[PDB]
């Protein structure tokens, strides 16, 4: 028994997407489909059921009025449509039927055994805005960095002293924040005798936006 | 497939002990109700009550409730008739059986029988005694064998010289455990005042020997 | 048999009864559609024993028994084989070798009134349980302490039936849902209810 | 309550015969059922009709069932060898104690050869058996076909039940059958009462033989 | 509506872990089955556990489900290399006006291919620069751990804050051991109103804490 997705779709925001889902092998087990999404690095979300000789379908109420969930009983197939795409809907779409080892048909208790290969969509916009960058200023040794805010997209390069501080650097991986943006820290470790006498510049390049900062990391007084 | 099987044939005497098992197999055996029906000699059938082996709730029949007690043992599937001191009219054969469905309440499924034979009296010579008759033409005379145990009589006429018109009726079973039987002959009625006769009462198991001469009245 | 199921009468009967008085439809003697049924897009939940929703229509059975009632939605799970809890214990057990299938669908819209619907019942306090389709309608007081109650209502002598007070602005397992059983009967007898041939 | 059926009925092969059954109590409040049951000597009861009418497989046709009121009925239509058997009347009540009664039942006698009326002949006890302080009223029956009577005592009009002891027929070696039944008493009871009466139902004619204690 | 699992298991080859599902009484309190899924890397779900303690075909002995009270549990005997995934632990709920199937949050399992490292923990405060802005935050950079999972909570004097709180999934720097970061958005106005704020590291159940304040 084969659950197989339709291919993947990469859509503008604010746009439609129907994925599509076939069964292979027979309804003489399969009664209902449920999708199931996941956003990247996240967990599993069910979206909604249809019930597969009836027709009745029923969504989480997080997307209710942007989904609809159709079948096809001659075909086998089961589509999912969703309007109105946000960015925050990339996602891998699984495909899942209900099933229980007790009973033959539909219930509450259903655990889904087979799933479909999932369909990624990723909703793109080649939209760009270009980092905030601020100084984290130090308190041996001393850590001081910048902070690379709100950019799209990917990637900057972050270097200190126009690449004459190497040492002690290290530029964390971003964060992909919930409004789509990304915000990146670099921090390096120096000697707090050189403080003061040293003048630290971090060198954020964006080349998707044109931009360039060099940021001057001084000591609080 | 549905089957119940009754443990083997019972013989008793009165007083002692007795557990008779039905063991159920090919269905879910806590999920249905039990019964026992009696059926004593020559007479009809009587339901004596059922049980819930699942659970063991019983519902006895009036008339058995108190004289018997059924039981459950869910792990062997078996259930189970008991006494604590046998009577002789528990002398019967015994049936365990089931209803056809859960919407079906008929009894169906049935056991094979356990007949349980109780004996009450021992050995016993019979008592013997002339049945006179009346008054061409016939009359009937014959030999009543009251009072014994165990079969069987050997009832014999002049010594076995008689045999045409000999009639030896099998013996009643009394409730008393005890053994009767009667043998008529038919004689002409010119012998009466005649013929003597005389019937020849042999039990074996007694070892007793009776020669009973009949009269005319 | 030209005969069609009376499954209407049933499944569509306006007045439904209370789970522990619950009501029995002997079906024989017709031919059963069960299309009728699975196609419909009213029903939750459509779990069958022991047979298969698909072969439904391709079997032959000497009987149908269609029992209806209605309960809280978190108790629809126990309307099946091998459940505990106060429907399966004190209302309505099924057996462990039922053949048949459960049918449930809300009906908040029918069965819910603002204010709540205390109409529906549902038996609270047993003295043991029930034995698979038994249906106790008694009201006998029920003695939880180690007074006798002597019919008299109180403290640890409790009436033996809840009212389950449905509204509509509940959560789906405390909405009503109406639940059709139907027993498939099959005995070493000719059928008498059928699938379209 | 408690379900009666005829002790006898018989035909010949062909012929249709019908067990009647009175005395059935309902209740619309639980369930109920009207079942049959066939009995062969030495073995389990074999459901004929249950559910008033119905009937399983591999039980024949020829038998159907019916009901009147509080009168259930039976008939085997096309009597065959195999018929010969006792049947039993049922019924089920969910809500009676007791649930389930069994009717008293019916012997069916499938006639083999012609039918054969019994001979009786009725002795009283003997003044020897008086002097031991016993008496024994002794009613011999024989040449009866087909196997199946009952004998009911009388004292003065009024009948008798104590004391009765009656044999089931058994086949002689002509194929008639013959029986006994032996009423016991004091030699109290004998000398007071005017006389006692035996008397032998065979195909719903009746034979009365009655002796008198003076003589 | 959501099940509460940990966010993160470890175990060396060989050992027992235990996955908790925590639900309350619309899911596994009203007596839903619950249901296990591995996810394995770059790979869909697979059913792991169905109803509460059943195993399918092809799923090893080893793997365990019970449920008790409004608590599921999984267990792994003699784990493996193979059984790196995530868990989600997965039932049905009442609450809502619909029908609802409900998954838990998943845990993260290491199998342990290396010894333990504790994170390091830096703590920036806002700049000026950024409150002349007109903005707030706060930078907690955490590095050098393993295994590559850490939980982050945000605190302002004692109250926990949940909002404006983004924090990365871990990733492995050239050394093999992990970085993250977890970042505090504020008003300049929220930042000013308590006495200090404070980033919460939590690493196999042990917890650094760095703490910055307006005021200095
Ligand atoms: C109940 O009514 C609906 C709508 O009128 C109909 O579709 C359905 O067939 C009826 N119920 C049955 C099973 O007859």
């Amino acid at each position: 028994v084969q659950l197989v997705q339709s291919g993947a779709e990469v859509k503008k925001p604010g746009s439609s997407v129907k994925v599509s889902c076939k069964a292979s092998g027979g309804i003489f087990n399969t009664y209902t489909i449920s999708w199931v999404r996941q956003a990247p690095g996240q967990g599993l979300e069910w979206m909604g059921r249809i019930i597969l000789m009836s027709g009745m379908a029923n969504y989480a109420q997080k997307i209710q009025g942007r989904v609809t969930i159709t079948a096809d009983k001659s075909t086998s197939t089961a589509y999912m449509e969703l309007t109105s795409l946000r960015s925050d809907d990339t996602a891998v779409y699984y495909c899942a039927r209900g099933f229980n080892g007790n009973y033959y048909g539909w219930g509450d208790d259903d655990a889904f055994d087979i799933w479909g290969q999932g369909t990624l969509v990723t909703v793109y916009s080649a939209s760009t805005k270009g980092p905030s960058v601020f100084p984290l200023a130090p308190s041996g040794t001393a850590a001081l960095g910048c902070l690379v805010k709100d950019y799209f997209p990917e990637p900057v390069t972050v270097s200190w002293n126009s690449g004459a501080l190497t040492s002690g650097v290290h530029t964390f991986p971003a964060v992909l924040q919930s409004s789509g943006l990304y915000s990146l820290s670099s921090v390096v470790t120096v000697p707090s005798s050189s403080l003061g006498t040293q003048t630290y510049i971090c060198n954020v390049n964006h080349k998707p936006s044109n931009t360039k900062v060099d940021k001057r990391v001084e000591p609080k007084s | 497939q549905v089957r119940l099987v009754q443990s083997g044939a019972e013989v008793k005497k009165s007083g002692e002990s007795l557990k008779i098992s039905c063991k159920g197999s090919g269905y879910s055996f806590t999920s249905y109700w039990i019964g026992w029906v009696r059926q004593m000699p020559g007479k009809g059938l009587e339901w004596m009550g059922i049980i819930y082996p699942g659970d063991s709730d019983t519902r006895y029949s009036p008339s058995f409730q108190g004289q018997v007690t059924i039981s459950a043992d869910k792990s062997i599937s078996t259930v189970y008739l008991q006494w604590s001191s046998l009577k002789a009219s528990d002398t019967a054969m015994y049936y365990c059986a089931r209803q056809w469905s859960h919407y079906t309440y008929d009894y169906y499924y049935w056991g094979q029988g356990t007949l349980v034979t109780i004996s009450s009296a021992s050995t016993k010579g019979p008592s013997v005694f002339p049945l006179a008759p009346s008054s061409g033409g016939t009359a009937a005379l014959g030999c009543l064998v009251k009072d014994y145990f165990p079969e069987p009589v050997t009832v014999s006429w002049n010594s076995g010289a008689l045999t045409s018109g000999v009639h030896t009726f099998p013996a009643v079973l009394q409730s008393s455990g005890l053994y009767s039987l009667s043998s008529v002959v038919t004689v002409p009625s010119s012998s009466l005042g005649t013929q003597t006769y005389i019937c020849n009462v042999n039990h074996k198991p007694s070892n007793t020997k009776v020669d009973k001469k009949v009269e005319p009245k | 048999i030209t005969n069609l199921c009376p499954f209407g009468e049933v499944f569509n009967a306006t007045r439904f009864a209370s789970v522990y008085a619950w009501n029995r439809k002997r079906i024989s003697n017709c031919v059963a559609d069960y299309s009728v049924l699975y196609n419909s897009a009213s029903f939750s939940t459509f779990k069958c024993y022991g047979v298969s929703p698909t072969k439904l229509n391709d079997l032959c059975f000497t009987n149908v028994y269609a029992d209806s009632f209605v309960i809280r939605g978190d108790e629809v799970r126990q309307i099946a084989p091998g459940q505990t809890g106060k429907i399966a214990d004190y209302n309505y057990k099924l057996p462990d070798d039922f053949t048949g299938c459960v049918i449930a669908w809300n009906s908040n819209n029918l069965d819910s009134k603002v204010g709540g619907n205390y109409n529906y019942l549902y038996r609270l306090f047993r003295k043991s349980n029930l034995k698979p389709f038994e249906r106790d309608i008694s009201t006998e007081i029920y003695q939880a302490g180690s007074t006798p109650c002597n019919g008299v209502e109180g403290f640890n002598c409790y009436f033996p039936l809840q009212s389950y007070g449905f509204q509509p602005t509940n959560g789906v397992g405390y909405q009503p849902y109406r639940v059709v059983v139907l027993s498939f009967e099959l005995l070493h007898a000719p059928a008498t209810v059928c699938g379209p041939k | 309550s408690v379900l009666t059926q005829p002790a006898s009925v018989s035909g010949s092969p062909g012929q249709s015969i019908t067990i009647s059954c009175t005395g059935i109590s309902s209740d619309v409040g639980g369930y109920n059922s009207v079942s049959w049951y066939q009995q062969h000597p030495g073995k389990a009861p074999k459901l004929m009709i249950y559910d008033v009418t119905n009937r399983p497989s591999g039980v024949s046709n020829r038998f159907s069932g019916s009901k009147s009121g509080n009168t259930a009925s039976l008939t085997i239509s096309g009597l065959q060898a195999e018929d010969e058997a006792d049947y039993y009347c049922s019924s089920y009540t969910s809500s009676s104690t007791p649930p389930y009664v069994f009717g008293t039942g019916t012997k069916v006698s499938v006639l083999g050869q012609p039918k054969a009326a019994p001979s009786v002949t009725l002795f009283p006890p003997s003044s020897e058996e008086l002097q031991a302080n016993k008496a024994t009223l002794v009613c011999l029956i024989s040449d009866f076909y087909p196997g199946a009577v009952t004998v009911a005592w009388k004292a003065d009009s009024s009948p008798v039940k104590a004391g009765v002891e009656t044999t089931t027929p058994s086949k002689q070696s002509n194929n008639k059958y013959a029986a006994s039944s032996y009423l016991s008493l004091t030699p109290e009871q004998w000398k007071s009462h005017r006389s006692y009466s035996c008397q032998v139902t065979h195909e719903g004619s009746t034979v009365e033989k009655t002796v008198a204690p003076t003589e």
